[PDB]
RNA sequence: UUGGCACCUCGAUGUCGGCUCAUCGCAUCCUGGGGCUGUAGUCGGUCCCAAGGGUUGGGCUGUUCGCCCAUUAAAGCGGUA
RNA sequence: CUGGGGCGGUCGCCUCCUAAAAGGUAACGGAGGCGCCCAAAGGUUCCCUCAGAAUGGUUGGAAAUCAUUCGCAGAGUGUAA
RNA sequence: GUCUUGGAGGUAGAGCACUGAUUGGACUAGGGGCCCCUACCGGGUUACCGAAUUCAGUCAAACUCCGAAUGCCAAUGACUUAUCCUUGGGAGUCAGACUGCGAGUGAUAAGAUCCGUAGUCGAAAGGGAAACAGCCCAGACCGCCAGCUAAGGUCCCAAAGUAUACGUUAAGUGGAAAAGGAUGUGGAGUUGCUUAGACAACCAGGAUGUUGGCUUAGAAGCAGCCACCAUUUAAAGAGUGCG
């Protein structure tokens, strides 16, 4: 449950979401993180039910991030009216999420609880997944 | 396997300061059983007299194949090396002579090992 | 029990596709599962 | 269903609800047959197959709906301008 | 004008975005403003450079002023981009 | 028009150079807590918020230090091509639709509305797509019982291969839908164990202390907080799971 503060806009466009995102393809933070696959817009509520149902399974855990921020104003007019006549009222928030952008990021875990306390939060995140893990160079 | 190069090194010890050896059942190995062989060795002395179940033919055989070859015919039949270096058998070979032929598994058919060179009646 | 998910619970429980059907069987009669 | 849009019809496409006559879809109310039961028998919940058949007489309000009277194996929804 | 009309709102002028790397380029799309003001806030000559920060001080204060460095501009440029 | 060459412009992308928004850590001006005292100067406790600043890392139509692809404006060298400028006479249309690409409104809904760009329809017949104004191919002066091809096809309807090679699928997928689910299945790859004897399957046994220190009437294996371990050991979790 996050929002930003004041923006410089009320009212915002929607975008056209394509290709790989501008960077954080790569966990670099903790250990562990989930890496999304679809383009899709992320709710503010979802990230909320995120980070209860990780610290679910996570009970002495570490830190969890998130490296996910919300800051577009999805947009509805209100319901039953005809087209036109004003861009509707701010419904809220939306995240921006490109394909390819590792969403969470949580260390101080082994393997074992990483695979199903990111497994269920990826189940309440509405873009199919897959685990992702680090790696040295460097 | 380089596990298995060690339990060959060090039990060879046992077998060139022996004399004596015993055929020992594997089957129903009750914890208390165990004891019936082990600590009336351990009113003798400490853990030289053996009850090791790692005797595979091809695990711990091949290790004795030098001292006493009077063994191999019980080689598919239930194995247990039993080594010697202190107080000869006056008392020792009849361990096995009241327990086992009722009680704490069967006398079984056991056709022995080293005597001098015999197969049955272990005294 | 009918379900889209068909997953073993215990560890007691097999999972045995039968008739184009992806069944669980097991011991305790609840978990007795099957997609279709 | 309330809707959005205005694409058939404004040299006419009769709009609510009843009475008749139905068919059909089953996402099933029963009845037939089963898994589970937090199923001792009795009576259930719940998930399965199954449309062949049955699916009421009122009071009130124009009412569909709704509540209530008493029965019933039950008093199913929904389309067909 | 209109997502039928009515009621609401707008009708003209300047700036931005939507505008697709010339320039235009729509909607009841997204933001602001404009019906003035300056006898100098005009012309020219000749000078000089900001805002903020730190350091220390007079009532001195989170800040009016005053000094030394920082400070390519985070200041102003009448009024708004 | 096409190639060379010269340009203007800040888009798509990107990245943080600013305007903003933001994750996390160090740093801690200030604050609060708690006490001492404050009758006042003040001090100490922070796993309490926290401005700067700094190490990384995210994101912007109204953010650009940077900046493409085409697109437009021209030159002078050509290599094709028939168009263009003025002038006058003469009218029609100033409601367009659909498809793709880029946009807004919309709910990144609509055979939705409203712009750019390109096509077609409109004003276009023919073949495809079963029938189909907008998709795919292609332009009907007229006749031929001429030939070659494009889109699409080549068992019967219905013209043309039961074509040829190598595979994949078993559902009628083809011949209509996702999150998720699974020892379905073909390839590619990695590793663990493994005749120095693996994986199942069978004859085996399960620890002595001990529930072990603190407990709920006791529960001694799972009341539950935990050092949760030393001996007999081929072994045995101070207990695999059902009770």
């Amino acid at each position: 449950m996050l929002l930003p503060k004041r923006v410089k806009y009320r009212r915002e466009h929607r975008g056209k979401m394509r290709g790989r995102a501008k960077g954080g393809t790569e966990v670099h933070f903790g250990e562990f993180g989930i890496q999304a696959l679809e383009a899709s817009w992320i709710t503010n509520r979802q990230i909320e039910a995120a980070r209860i149902a990780m610290t679910r399974y996570m009970k002495r855990g570490g830190k969890v991030w998130i490296k996910i921020f919300p800051s577009k104003p999805y947009t509805a007019k209100p319901l039953e009216v005809r087209m036109g006549s004003g861009k509707g009222a701010p419904e809220g928030w939306v995240a921006v999420v490109k394909p390819g952008k590792v969403l969470f990021e949580i260390s101080g875990v082994s393997e074992e609880v990483a695979r199903e306390a990111l497994r269920l939060a990826s189940h309440k995140l509405p873009i199919k997944t897959k685990f992702v893990k680090r790696e040295e160079i460097g | 396997a380089i596990e298995t190069k060690k339990v060959v090194v060090e039990e060879i010890a046992s077998k060139l300061k022996e004399s004596k050896s015993t055929i020992i059942v594997d089957y129903r190995g009750l914890n208390v059983s165990e004891v019936t062989e082990l600590r009336k060795q351990l009113r003798e002395a400490n853990v030289e007299f053996k009850v090791y179940k790692n005797t595979m033919t091809r695990r711990a055989v091949e290790q004795a194949e030098l001292n006493g070859l009077n063994d191999f015919l019980t080689g598919p039949n239930a194995i247990a090396f039993s080594t010697e270096d202190v107080v000869a058998p006056a008392k020792v070979l009849n361990d096995f002579a009241k327990n086992h032929e009722a009680l704490e598994i069967k006398a079984g058919v056991i056709e022995g090992k080293v005597s001098t060179v015999e197969e049955v009646k272990a005294l | 029990k009918v379900r889209p998910s068909v997953k073993p619970i215990c560890e007691k429980c097999k999972v045995i596709r039968r008739k184009g059907k992806v069944m669980v069987i097991c011991e305790n009669p609840k978990h007795k599962q099957k997609q279709g």
